[PDB]
């Protein structure tokens, strides 16, 4: 079947330069290729249709090539609007297929290192008179994305307890900001004395550890 | 203008049926396809299908036994009915046009789209979030900043809004995306970072909105 | 050296009358040895793929042609037509062409 294969997964690049955007079919699809923007919260977007062709109202710093199967997208003044994801369409043919999109593109800021400032936040008394406790560490603006978080209940390394969100590129500084939730019954959260999360990231020189003592707060 | 509406939100049982609407405006139907592409959360763009403009159906091979997708040229709307539904189905689901640009070769590619459907499906009822705040044990006295949130748990579906002394704290605020716990109900941070010499003149508040649920929260976060 | 096309031209239509005869045309486009064509009918939602039937291959310049032949065409003709390849294991399909009778 028809296999569109997207290239890089992502790519990290400054404004102003120049992005080169690859899409791969299995079998040839003739010029019937289009490529989409989608930012967060919003609907795709037209950009170029029939491999080529520019879309009703699309600024011309996008330009498509490309037939039969190699075909690239190329944004040659980065702005910061165009910091998004980008997906290519294959209007070829519809019969016994799994999908007629490309796996997708991310077109993120490349900016210096940035270390994360990271905060406790201990369980408050009113979800503890619920019978659960939840341990909340941030870690606030870092660059790049990549940040190891690591949850240890009196030295004892946690794991399939907690979860992770992770923001979208802030607009004005291009950083990230990562929550990392621990969860726990009252009883398991009594058992234990020190609560703590160790931040390795590139910004880091050596792992950063933030941590209380349970009730000496 | 030329604009694709389509119908609310739903939220919907496992192994039930949900029906969407699309209606298109500025245009004729029976000179444009509509295709249906689903996106779940945090994952990418998945065609199910479309109804061209001559009529003809065309599913994606995993949706072809649960999809079905019509249209009514006189009401100038079409609909994509998902049957048997599973939890994995939850997705934002999106209706865009096919303009077949070529006059001699049968190709098409998606101008004009909708602004999506949200259809969640759990076992899990309509639940509005318990706040908690989120302060410190402790800060270092010779620390500028200091940071405070809100945990917005146990809610159910998405999504929320969280916003911070009724909108006019904006800077350094982060509301997390939500996750969906192993009990089926979602969760959220919202956190802010404020001057420590802030901390015992201003009020931090976090206002929280659940419309499904008809739930509003106003959070006070003290510093111990 | 090149895909395989079908040119059937979006909203063609030929008007005619029952009891005479007619050839349906189906551009199609070549470069590699002649590709697998076929004819179908738009009944609803579905295009019903016709069995059995009067065929011919009629080669052009830079096209050729795969004709469906009504002899003679019958009132229980009246509809919408297109015609489909398969080739590298995908259906491709043409626009369709309506018969008025």
């Amino acid at each position: 079947e028809i296999v569109l294969t997207q290239s890089p997964g992502t790519l990290s690049l400054s404004p102003g330069e120049r992005a080169t955007l690859s899409c791969q079919a299995s079998q040839s699809i003739s010029t019937a290729l289009a490529w989409y923007q989608q930012k967060p919260g919003q609907a795709p977007r037209l950009l170029i249709y029939a491999a080529s062709t520019l879309a009703s109202g699309i600024p011309d710093r996008f330009s498509g090539s490309g037939s039969g199967t190699d075909f690239t997208l190329t944004i040659s003044r980065l702005e910061p609007e165009d910091f998004a994801v980008y997906y290519c369409q294959q209007g070829y043919s519809s019969s016994n297929l799994d999908n007629v999109f490309g796996g997708g593109t991310k077109v993120e800021i490349k900016r210096t290192v940035a270390a994360p400032s990271v905060f406790i936040f201990p369980p408050s008394d009113e979800q503890l008179k619920s019978g659960t406790a939840s341990v909340v560490c941030l870690l606030n603006n870092f660059y790049p994305r990549e940040a190891k978080v690591q949850w240890k209940v009196d030295n004892a390394l946690q794991s399939g307890n907690s979860q992770e969100s992770v923001t979208e590129q802030d607009s004005k500084d291009s950083t990230y900001s990562l929550s990392s939730t621990l969860t726990l019954s009252k009883a398991d959260y009594e058992k234990h004395k020190v609560y703590a999360c160790e931040v390795t990231h590139q910004g880091l020189s050596s792992p950063v550890t933030k941590s209380f003592n349970r009730g000496e707060c | 203008q030329v604009q694709l509406v389509q119908s609310g939100a739903e939220v919907k049982k496992p192994g039930a049926s949900v029906k969407v609407s699309c209606k298109a405006s500025g245009f004729s139907l029976s000179s444009y396809g509509v295709s249906w592409v689903r996106q779940a959360p945090g994952q990418g763009l998945e065609w199910m299908g479309a109804i061209s403009y001559d009529g003809i159906t065309y599913y994606a091979s995993w949706a072809k036994s649960r999809v079905t997708m019509t249209r009514d040229t006189s009401t100038s709307t079409v609909y994509m009915e998902l049957s048997s539904l599973r939890s994995e189905d939850t997705a934002v689901y999106y209706c865009a046009r096919g303009d077949y640009y070529d006059d001699y070769v049968y190709v098409y590619a998606l101008d004009i789209w909708g602004q999506g459907t949200l259809v969640t499906v759990s076992s899990a009822s309509t639940k509005g979030p318990s706040v908690f705040p989120l302060a410190p044990c402790s800060r270092s006295t010779s620390e500028s900043t200091a940071a405070l949130g809100c945990l917005v748990k146990d809610y159910f579906p998405e999504p929320v809004t969280v916003s911070w002394n009724s909108g006019a704290l904006t800077s350094g605020v982060h509301t997390f995306p939500a996750v969906l716990q192993s009990s089926g109900l979602y969760s959220l941070s919202s956190v802010v970072t404020v001057p420590s010499s802030s901390l015992g003149t201003k009020t931090y508040t976090c206002n929280v909105d659940h419309k499904p649920s008809n739930t509003k929260v106003d959070k006070r976060v003290e510093s111990k | 050296s090149c895909d395989v096309q079908l040119y059937i031209k979006r909203q063609s239509e030929h008007s005619i009358l029952a009891g005479d005869p007619f050839e349906l045309e189906c551009p199609v486009k070549y470069c590699a040895n002649r590709p697998h064509v076929t004819w179908c009918k738009l009944n609803g939602t579905t295009c019903v793929k016709l069995e059995d039937r009067q065929t011919s291959w009629k080669e052009e310049k830079n096209i050729s042609f795969f004709i469906l032949h009504f002899e003679p065409v019958l009132p229980n003709d009246n509809g919408s037509y297109r015609c489909s390849a398969n080739f590298q294991s995908n259906l491709i399909e043409s626009h369709s062409t309506t018969l008025y009778v």
